[PDB]
């Protein structure tokens, strides 16, 4: 088989350098004239790519200051001037033989440089946060890093451009209403609106300006408290579903009620095994309130063992809701 | 007064670059930097980097490794913002901005900001997704399938490599056109490779299992001559250990409908962690669906129902199947929900 | 052409920044003619702004010592230009070692000018 040795292992070179690397083919890697040896680029948590096929043939992408050069079992890849954005993992793979091999790799480093200073994190809170107009609110931005007073704040409408609204921590810009104020130094800063108005639902970023690369915050929403979802009395269709049989081999047994489109909210539920009023083996989940009718819906699961699900033999469901007369009971014989 | 109008949409296809312009209007073009800003939905605000119209100084910000190129032309007071090779990644509204200042930057901040231009970068033709478990215990077995979009199974050939984490590639074998199947020699025993053209996919199965085995592996398509590697999935990380688990996949029970609205559904039972997805025949039925949220049980685990409400005539006529798809334990079952 | 260099110096304050801490040859602290001491000034900002527009020191770490770098470099082109223009010759020797903060020198610098601009006043 064809061995393809790869040197060097690793590389440091400073930016702007020449940086060559080497590639040895155990056998001739030539068939018909043609050197099936191929280079590819791997940078991390990333697959190859493609740099150069037939030891030289550059692929429809690459930058020109990247070539390779030989034959037979000599090869080599060359990158001049090396940039930031090459420092990455670089194979060679021969397809000359039936069973395709590849090079150990070498790792482009770079050195000389000024290490690299961690970007500010800013952080926003809360995420969004409901309101009404004439309300007082305090949205909240952190710096991981002392950023002094340089701060902004920018106001940004659905579906329009962000708006400078406060600079330097507390300044406010020419135009902008005197009902939003800002606050802090350091790294806690605050943003806060007087008798909020229609005009103020929006997110809200910080950006901070102590450093180069600028960072802003993930950002605020605001988000308009309704009048509700006003709906009229919709009682819930009520199934019962029986453990399946494949869970009965497994060694575990449940039971689970539906409450299908319901409203209002409040609704009781209730197990009966063999008449008898079960509590603490059950577990409730609700949707959320529903996008088209504005009803809800809930399961309800019974659990218990194979061994005591096996000696009772009527298993009930009892649902109260304020659209049945009475209570609707759902059952089934095991 | 003052305006920043930005170029129009931009449709691209990946790897071909694009250029927004950025005309500045209303003032001394060259007394203030020009920023360019990112905003995609998921993400919020990013700065790209500015550039300096009195004598074209370039600050970039390192994330942008050579992606972006900044210019400017004075002559019609225009900034602009080349990016190349562009990926799904890059989509996104583009903003251009002035750096106003005072008192010799005693307060300077983004005070005009341009409407934005939204480029849009097509998803590539050609794809391919590797699918296969985590954790895998020694002596086991591990199975990955790799599927191929964009392009015929029947023409191509695929190749299976393998890299160990911190380690080089190591080419595991490939199925040409055609059916012809090579190995690597060192492997070649306890290899497998399968095709099924059909469903456009292609499998791996590697019997006896070892720690050396712990490696991310990739299923890469062979181009037109000299049939180098150019397409690659990302890969799926595999780790052979005794380590206990840490993750475990779902059972999946069927809801049968009763003996006229009638309702059936799936109780996805016993997983960790969240969160698990559940659709119906294979997302074509959406009416009357409901998906609880999970529930935490005294076992640690976690338990959920999915329930429709179909018409009662529709059942024996009408086959019912839920697509449960668990990603952290690579667990992925469809349920048959019948009558009884 | 004085009158120039007044309003170069006019906007001075604004331009007293974090590489304005850093030194400088006094050609102020050791009599000769106004041309040699324009001279000898024009030479030590040259000296200064080609050593130190790429200096760490003097771009310091915030943006806001970014930019202000950034137009200290251009202030004191233009101000070297202004004495230039002033010098006549450019062979005058530096025999002094009587270091001074920047500020300093530009301040020192600044009130000259003014008192030979208000002499060639009536």
């Amino acid at each position: 088989d064809i061995v393809l040795t790869q040197s060097p292992a690793s590389l440091a070179v400073s930016l702007g350098q020449r940086a060559t690397i080497s590639c040895r083919a155990s056998e001739s890697v030539d068939s018909y004239g043609q050197s099936y040896m191929h280079w590819y680029q791997q940078k991390a948590g990333q697959p190859p790519k493609l740099l150069i096929y037939l030891a030289s043939n550059l692929e429809s992408g690459v930058p020109a200051r990247f070539s390779g050069s030989g034959s037979r079992t000599d090869f080599t890849l060359t990158i001049d001037p090396v940039q930031a954005e090459d420092a990455a993992t670089y194979y060679c793979q021969q397809n000359a033989e039936d069973s395709r091999t590849f090079g150990g790799g070498t790792k482009l480093e770079i050195k000389g440089q000024p290490k690299a200073a961690p970007d500010i994190q800013m952080t926003q809170s809360p995420a969004s946060l409901s309101v009404s107009v004439g309300d007082t609110i305090t949205l909240t931005c952190h710096a991981s890093q002392n950023i002094d007073v340089w701060l902004s704040w920018f106001q940004q409408k659905p579906g329009n451009i962000p708006k400078l609204l406060i600079y330097k921590a507390s300044n406010l810009h020419t135009g902008v209403p005197s009902r939003f104020s800002g606050s802090g130094s350091g790294t806690g800063f605050t943003l806060t609106i007087s008798s909020l108005q229609p005009e103020d639902i929006a997110t809200y970023y910080c950006q901070q300006a102590h450093s180069y690369p600028f960072t802003f915050g993930g950002g605020t929403k605001l988000e308009i408290k309704t009048k509700g979802p006003s709906r009229t009395v919709a009682a819930p269709s009520v199934f019962i579903f029986p453990p399946s049989d494949e869970q009965l081999k497994s060694g575990t047994a449940s039971v689970v009620c539906l409450l299908n489109n319901f409203y209002p909210r409040e609704a009781k539920v209730q197990w009966k095994v063999d008449n008898a009023l079960q509590s603490g083996n059950s577990q409730e989940s609700v949707t959320e309130q529903d996008s088209k009718d504005s009803t809800y819906s809930l399961s309800s699961t019974l659990t218990l063992s194979k061994a005591d699900y096996e000696k009772h033999k009527v298993y009930a469901c009892e649902v109260t809701h304020q659209g049945l007369s009475s209570p609707v009971t759902m059952s089934f014989n095991r | 007064a003052v305006q920043l109008q930005q170029s129009g949409p931009e449709l691209v296809k990946p790897g071909a670059s694009v250029k927004i312009s950025c005309k500045a209007s209303g003032y001394s073009f060259t007394s203030y930097w020009i920023h360019w800003i990112k905003q995609r939905p998921g993400q919020g605000l990013e700065w790209i980097g500015m550039i300096d119209p009195s004598d074209g100084e370039t600050r970039l910000n390192q994330r942008f490794q050579g992606r972006a190129t900044l210019t400017v032309d004075e002559s019609t007071s225009t900034a602009y913002m080349q990016l190349r090779s562009p990926t799904s990644e890059d989509s996104a509204v583009y903003y251009c901005t002035r750096l106003k200042e005072y008192g010799n930057y005693d307060s300077f901040y983004f005070d005009v900001w341009g409407a934005g231009t939204l480029v849009t970068v097509s998803s590539s033709e050609v794809q391919l997704k590797e699918s296969g478990p985590g954790l895998v215990a020694p002596g086991g077995s591990l199975s990955i399938t790799c599927t191929v979009s964009g392009f015929s199974l029947t023409d191509s050939s695929i190749n299976w490599v393998r890299q160990p984490p911190g380690k080089g590639l190591e080419w595991l074998g490939m199925i040409w056109g055609d059916g012809r199947i090579d190995y690597a020699d060192a492997l070649k025993s306890r290899l497998s490779i399968s095709k099924d053209s059909s469903k456009s996919q292609v499998f791996l199965e590697m019997t006896s299992l070892r720690t050396d085995d712990t490696a991310t592996y990739y299923c890469a398509r062979d181009g037109y001559f000299p049939y180098a590697m150019d397409f690659w999935g990302q890969g799926t990380s595999v780790t052979v250990s005794s380590r206990t688990s840490a993750t475990k996949g779902p059972s999946v029970f069927p809801l049968a409908p009763s003996s006229g609205t009638a309702a059936l559904g799936c109780l996805v039972k016993d997983y960790f962690p969240e969160p698990v997805t559940v659709s119906w025949n294979s997302g074509a039925l959406t009416s009357g669906v409901h998906t609880f949220p999970a529930v935490l049980q005294s076992s640690g685990l976690y338990s959920l129902s999915s329930v429709v409400t179909v018409p009662s005539s529709s059942l024996g006529t009408q086959t019912y199947i839920c697509n449960v798809n668990h990603k952290p334990s690579n667990t992925k079952v469809d349920k048959k929900v019948e009558p009884k | 052409t004085l009158q120039e260099i007044i309003k170069t110096l006019n906007s001075l304050t604004e331009q007293k920044t974090l590489c304005t801490e850093l030194t400088v040859t006094d050609i102020f602290a050791a009599n000769t003619t106004e041309k040699e001491t324009f001279c000898r000034a024009a030479t030590v900002l040259r000296q200064f702004y080609s050593h130190h527009e790429k200096d760490t020191r003097c771009l310091g770490a915030t943006a806001q010592q970014f930019h202000r770098h950034k137009q200290l470099i251009r202030f004191l082109k233009r101000l070297d230009r202004n004495l230039w223009g002033l010098a006549g010759l450019n062979s005058c020797p530096v025999k002094e070692a009587n270091q001074s903060t920047l500020e300093n020198f530009l301040e020192r610098l600044k009130t000259i000018m003014r008192e030979k601009y208000s002499k060639c006043s009536s």
